[PDB]
């Protein structure tokens, strides 16, 4: 429990020296679980960078922060926002990664509707990030409209991996509690072992997110929430009169409770929902920049 | 509340 002492490993792991040197006008953009966001200018080129701030000391788990260099270092892909590199600057963890200009999917749910097109093309973006990552073991423990990032193009990626774990043969499930309270699947809540499927069903909330425009009891405290999660049955839509019987279908692979029936992220790749799928050129319109 | 814990 040393913080002097965690500054210490986490130095041996990320790269040396302080990004300043080299980023201006850094200006904060987001909050998350672990830190901050910050967008920095690159001196030399005049690109956009993001910077992700942790520190040390207001981490529950500081042992979590690992998960980012994990990542970083051995898992990029296609739909997952691209991180650079790590650095420790006094007290906290800085990654400059992969800016993100057009922002999180949270915006979008909450301020318009997506028509099935859209929200095809963001499950399947998804689903193709998760059939590669459980494939790995990577669990990514908290998928939520606040963990999906988009390009100014419509291009969408998975963000947010401060909470991962990794499972194989040797450690083939996790028992952590961790998410966040209205995502969180049933056999988590229920602290029984757990693997990849939880992602799947913290999907299948943000599907309801993209079409309800928040999670189920999302007026509940976030312990009623967990509590109806668990004993209750799926969650329903408020309006199942405004998704075609294809998108119900397909959410119904999703939010089961049995986790070995729920479909896994390679089964769902298959479903007719997701040939519903728009370009990324569709997802444009529905971000701030250019809605009315 | 948005909150991860």
């Amino acid at each position: 429990v040393s913080h002097e002492q965690f500054r210490a490993a986490l130095q041996l792991v990320v790269d040396p020296g302080d990004p300043r040197s080299y980023l201006d006008n850094f200006i904060k953009i987001g909050e998350g679980s672990t830190g901050i966001v910050c967008i920095a200018t690159v001196r030399s080129s005049g690109k956009l960078v993001a910077v992700k701030k942790m520190d040390l000391r207001k981490q529950q788990r500081r042992e979590l922060l690992f998960n980012e260099v994990v990542i970083m270092r051995d898992y990029q892909h296609e739909n997952v926002v691209e991180m650079y590199n790590s650095y420790l600057v006094g007290d906290e963890l800085w990654v400059v990664m992969e800016f993100l200009e057009g922002g999180a999917l949270t915006d979008i749910v909450t301020h318009t509707r997506m028509n099935e097109e859209q929200i095809a093309a963001v499950c399947l973006a998804v689903l193709q990030a998760l059939s590669v990552l459980h494939a790995q073991g990577v669990i990514h423990r908290d998928i939520k409209s606040d963990s999906i990032l988009l390009t100014h193009d419509g291009r969408v990626k998975l963000s947010d991996f401060g909470f991962c774990a990794q499972v194989s043969k040797e450690v083939p499930r996790r028992k952590s509690l961790v998410g966040t309270p209205y995502w969180m699947a049933p056999e988590l809540i229920s602290r029984l072992p757990y693997g990849p499927e939880v992602d799947i069903w913290s999907l299948g909330i943000m599907v309801i997110e993209m079409v309800d425009g928040e999670p189920p009891y999302f007026n509940e405290p976030p312990l009623k929430a967990m509590k109806m999660i668990r004993d209750n049955l799926p969650p329903r839509l408020k309006n199942l009169h405004k998704v075609s019987p294809s998108l119900k279908g397909f959410l119904d692979r999703l939010l089961v409770r049995d986790p070995a029936q729920r479909a896994t992220a390679a089964e769902l790749l298959k479903h007719p929902f997701l040939a519903k799928a728009g370009p990324p050129a569709s997802i444009v319109p529905l971000m701030r920049q250019n809605r009315t | 509340k948005r909150l991860s814990v």
